[PDB]
């Protein structure tokens, strides 16, 4: 057996709430249409900005691309390097303050990836979106779909109601834990408060190169708040967050913490340490490592091989392609960590 | 400063270094002789109330001996109470020939900027005092100290009327600003305060801050205290990519703003980051004249305390130099506790021409010292 | 040049909801402005492309008579002519555009992108005004403008707000400063030069959660929770002084509810009577403020247990201040033939209709 | 015969360290080595009027209410009260620190014990809990449940979460177990804009608009479900008016006539649940003290059960404890809010 092809992060696109009826309750599904059906798609990849969807994407009758396992598999699999794909549905149920419905339109969201996504091509598993706001709802989530293996880690969004790593969100990593899952980080939010500590960006490309503060206050609140010590198999994978902003964000973390060790006295072993043995990031987009010799250096700067793992972020354009990071090393043992070892921590999928 | 008025010289940095974060603090009622009689009154009666629900201490207040080197302390008062002391233990001792004041606390009782005092009157009245004592008690009598002169961004008007005051006396350098404000601060509201600035050719300095009105992350408060020290840098992440991508420096093509405290090498891979998503997403900002890194050189510098740190310090001076070789100034943060010395705070290996534009001619550039 | 308002056998409307067409805009928007939409949406204060953060409920908040052969209520001028305006006698109908499109509620003033901002209101006030005010002007224009970026909303109240088909310039109840801070001044100072008042309405986003302490689950805790964004602003407007700088600044808060605002003044007075050393400059009373400066519509009425309740509360609060609105075409549309309790005084029945109004928007018989 | 309770009085905290002797050696030796910062709140600031009236004994540097023997003497003084309910304002929920805010609250409630419960017999009070982990606040309800003298759990008005949330369910929980009501009063964690349209910009703009907050409170609180989930549940508002009550109560009464299926397990309107469930501390009475007010505002909430006497000693309000006599014609009524009312939420007698 060998460690296989993983995608870490594609899209699926939902292509209205109506899909969400055949998995919805007659409650819920009678409410929904009695509403008009309020769509809850995000705006975190405007659907007619440049990142919504490379040009090569194939497209449904709107135009629109992965809006369907047929459409999807095609493109991420045409040229047969890839084995398996991690699908990650963002349609906006984090958003949905209602929280009896946050719960019902994300139990029929993941139903939804199951039968018209994971059903149609073993190549494919995926995140267990959850109702994020209620903790233990969102363990109950994590439970209810913890005995499908095709669902291989929990769906987080980088920016959340309260840090990750409080108490009150503790149910959620023992849920993760207990069910063998890691917890990805995706970029995106629930936007209960200014996106930044210095208020709301006034354009989506300040918000979306922004989030990368935000998953430096999400990884500090769950290693200083003491997960990794509670909870020591967690895994944690950020997916679409960048990683560049890693290293400078670890040194200052590690020389504040031999100073406030004593706050904090659960955490014995540096973050630095922590980071690279529990934290994993994507490779789409790359923020120009891919450029020469930069992913050589930025693996030095992280102290570490085995954090950075493979994914295209299909459908998304991004200003380099999901393997132009092999322009950025001259090691063919790096990029065979990158493709395939690295997600073998997080997955064990085997070829 | 467009028009000097004043006859004191301006600065002269020849064989010295410039230090640019430094705090002083007035000794106990050195504010009254400079406040009206309506805001004494106020302060006795209410105190400074800003965004917190606290009476006396910000809502994060200091850790270990309030966060002061421990031999930093006068007979009588806080760290930076007195002014020999200042003199002999930094200014003589580090041959410091432009030194910048950084006061961001009235003194006594409260700590918390001046500038975020909620009762908007009685921030400008706080601000203007401490311009006041500021210039008379320090950089008069000892002009090798210089004062960035704190205003209150959240009231643009006050904040004008203030620079147009002071601004032109040589004993000022900058205008200071806080980290965290309640918009971005690439957001127009500011605007007539860089228009300010720039009429006195003067510089903006934003110090490190906890306050603003949002959480101190961009997605909750922090809870233990490597959260909050740590998370200081992102406010200061969110506050450069406002100012690039807002334009500001389009319509303010001399303006130079330097952030105090926010650390230095993070700030290369985020601008990395923002040139790459807007290789991409540029078409959303169609008026922006520069790629986003441009601004960089011309615009954004950076003080180096407390330092970068990282396990093989041989990536300080890379990511310093993937910043801005040119923008990265020199700051001991006299007396705070992590306050960095010139002759140590670099790392062995470090290149001695970075090191010695660092300590010189970056500052004296950021300061208009020719 | 239009003529004047007049209000004689008929009643004043403080708030009607139009919506332009499909693509109604589009005549009045840069080039620039179209293609940004057509790829952003029009961002706000959500991580949502199209909806804002509590979308409606049951069919919309729409009333379920008030939908044309197609579009969307109160897109058909037609059916805003028969189902509203003949219907109820109204003479003036003051029009508050709250979604350039077919939404319900999602202001042009609050784009995160207020260059973009600026450009929808500045669509919307020419479109309401060909589209709807000069074709039947009953109806008139409160102005949508940008009160987040006061020199985009005073450069718009100088370009339209002279127009005689304008009456009022439109703002949000909710503000990332309370309304009474220094950032706004300019905007009142503009509307006081063009002899304008101010109407807040009912709005989503502003920059804060929809409580003074957290966002809210349930509809019942999200639509009673509106009346807290007025009772804030009511505070600071009055406290901040405002009025001390403007005399002559009237402001209406609309869909607030009314009865509210009467014991929230007089706690107003009751806590300032000790604690008044905090704010030396205030030249009034609080409560001394209400009757030249603050206006409040009635839609969605009031209804107490013991309907006499209404009148007593509506007098505590200012009886010459409060202004009829029927907030057509959303569900809770408030009918004045059916709206007032059966033992409700004329006299004050008939200023809510007509002089309260008129006096609010300068005008005259 | 039911006890004239004194609902709302205040312990003021001297300082930090009048906590040492409550807290492990962790804590104690770490307080002084930070120097000991005060988490004296800003809710009735030291200097202002409201903070004591001119009337209200003192210690040495000035401060009304910082020892037992001090408020035992100015409340108890007439003879017309025969109980207290002390609430501490301490700061301890804007500790952001989550293990010293279970740390410092527990040592507070201990210096509630030992040097107010123990010392008069006469005194009761609420218990703090550290509000920023609901599950600690739970445990620190338990472990004073066994101490009757603590007969409530103090809830700051403004919440990090609204107090519906199911995050905030095992608060709740705990108090309805512990057979205690759960009181609100005016402060906050101030861990958002304390309005829904930013800061208010002054002390006396923000103490009149906290009432919006409870609003808020009230409606999660019984939109989410939790007088169904947890039906012994009891609510005391302390210190936040009351005239404001009727028309959030017709709003409400009336949206949820409207939105009936969306919260199904609300079945009687909330305006008999707010009558049933809630009762309001008289002091400030906010113009319900004069001529015939008193009256008026019963009617309008359309029940006699809800208002509970208070002082608010030390404060300084408008009006004095004793002034809502003038706003009513009817001896019944009085008998109601000086003792009858009380007695649903302590059960103290004579
Ligand atoms: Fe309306
Ligand atoms: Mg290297
Ligand atoms: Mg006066
Ligand atoms: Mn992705
Ligand atoms: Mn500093
Ligand atoms: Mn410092
Ligand atoms: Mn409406
Ligand atoms: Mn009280």
């Amino acid at each position: 057996g060998v460690p296989a092809v993983v995608d870490c992060d594609v899209h699926a696109v939902l292509p209205s709430p109506h899909s969400l009826i055949p998995y919805l309750d007659e409650y819920w599904a009678d409410q929904l249409v009695a509403q008009l059906a309020p769509t809850y798609e995000p705006n975190y990849h405007p659907r007619g900005s440049a990142i919504a969807q490379h040009s090569d994407a194939s497209v449904d009758e709107n135009g629109r691309a992965a809006t369907t396992a047929e459409n999807l598999v095609k493109d991420v699999f045409a040229d047969g390097f890839t084995d398996f794909a991690v699908v990650n549905c963002l349609y906006g149920v984090q958003q949905i303050h209602q929280p009896r419905r946050e719960m019902a339109h994300a139990r029929a969201l993941n139903h939804w990836i199951a039968n018209e996504w994971l059903d149609k091509d073993d190549r494919l598993r995926a995140s267990i979106v959850v109702p994020q706001g209620s903790p233990r709802a969102a363990a109950e989530e994590i439970d209810f779909w913890s005995g499908d293996k095709r669902f291989v880690q929990v769906l987080l969004l980088g920016q959340s109601e309260l840090l990750y790593g409080r108490e009150i969100n503790w149910p959620i990593w023992e849920a993760a834990e207990a069910a063998g899952l890691p917890v990805t980080l995706h970029i995106g939010g629930v936007f209960r408060q200014a996106p930044t500590s210095v208020g709301w960006p006034a354009s989506h490309l300040e918000w979306y190169v922004g989030q990368q503060s935000n998953i430096e206050a999400q990884l500090n609140s769950i290693i200083s708040e003491g997960i990794l010590q509670k909870f020591p198999k967690t895994k944690i994978l950020l997916s679409e967050l960048g990683f560049n902003w890693l290293p400078p964000f670890m040194w200052k973390f590690d020389k504040l913490w031999k100073s406030y060790r004593p706050d904090i006295p659960w955490v014995q072993e540096s973050p630095l340490e922590l980071i690279r043995e529990h934290v994993r990031v994507t490779t789409s987009p790359s923020d120009g490592a891919e450029e020469a010799g930069r992913l050589d250096s930025i693996v030095d700067r992280l102290g570490s091989d085995r954090m950075l793992v493979y994914s295209s972020d299909y459908p998304h354009k991004h200003h380099s392609g999901p393997r132009d990071i092999e322009n950025g090393t001259h090691s063919p043992e790096l990029l065979d960590r990158i493709y395939r070892r690295n997600a073998f921590d997080l997955y064990n999928l085997v070829v | 400063e467009h028009g000097s008025l004043g006859t004191l010289p301006a600065p002269s940095v020849t064989t010295g270094i410039v230090d640019a974060d430094i705090h002083p603090v007035p000794q106990d009622g050195a504010l009254e002789p400079y406040l009206d009689d309506r805001w004494k009154k106020h302060i006795r009666e209410y105190g400074v109330r800003t965004t917190t629900g606290l009476q006396f201490i910000s809502e994060y207040p200091q850790m270990y001996g309030g966060a002061m080197r421990a031999d930093a302390w006068p007979e009588s008062g806080y760290p930076g109470s007195d002014r020999e002391l200042l003199r002999t233990q930094l200014l003589d001792k580090h041959n410091i020939q432009l030194g910048v004041l950084q006061c961001l606390a009235p003194g006594g009782q409260t700590l918390n900027p001046a500038g975020q005092a909620l009762n908007q009157e009685l921030a400008a009245a706080l601000c203007r005092a401490t311009n006041d004592w500021q210039l008379e008690h320090l950089v008069y009598p000892d002009p090798r100290m210089r004062a960035a002169i704190p205003v209150t961004f959240e009231t643009p008007d006050y904040a004008v009327a203030e620079i147009e005051r002071v601004g032109a006396d040589p004993g000022v350098v900058a205008v200071l600003g806080t980290s965290k404000t309640l918009e971005p601060l690439g957001s127009r509201k500011y605007w007539p305060i860089y228009e300010a600035s720039v009429a006195q050719n003067l510089p903006i300095q934003f110090h490190l801050s906890q306050g603003g009105g949002h959480a101190n992350t961009g997605t909750g408060w922090t809870s233990y205290h490597t959260e909050y020290h740590t998370g200081h840098v992102q406010s200061f992440q969110s506050q450069l990519l406002s100012l690039v991508l807002s334009g500001t420096f389009d319509r303010f093509p001399t303006l130079k703003v330097m952030f105090v405290e926010g650390n230095v090498a993070h700030f290369a891979p985020l601008i990395q980051r923002m040139d790459y998503t807007w290789e991409t997403l540029r078409g959303e900002l169609p008026d922006l004249q520069r790629k986003p890194s441009e601004y960089i050189r011309d615009h954004i510098w950076a003080s180096t305390q407390p330092i970068d740190e990282p396990e093989k310090p041989e990536h300080l001076a890379e990511l310093l130099e993937e910043f801005c070789g040119d923008n990265v100034v020199f700051a001991t943060d006299y007396p705070h506790f992590d306050f960095d010395d010139p002759e140590t705070a670099f790392p062995r290996s470090f290149p001695v021409d970075l090191r010695d534009k660092i300590l010189r001619g970056n500052g004296m550039r950021f300061f208009g010292v020719t």
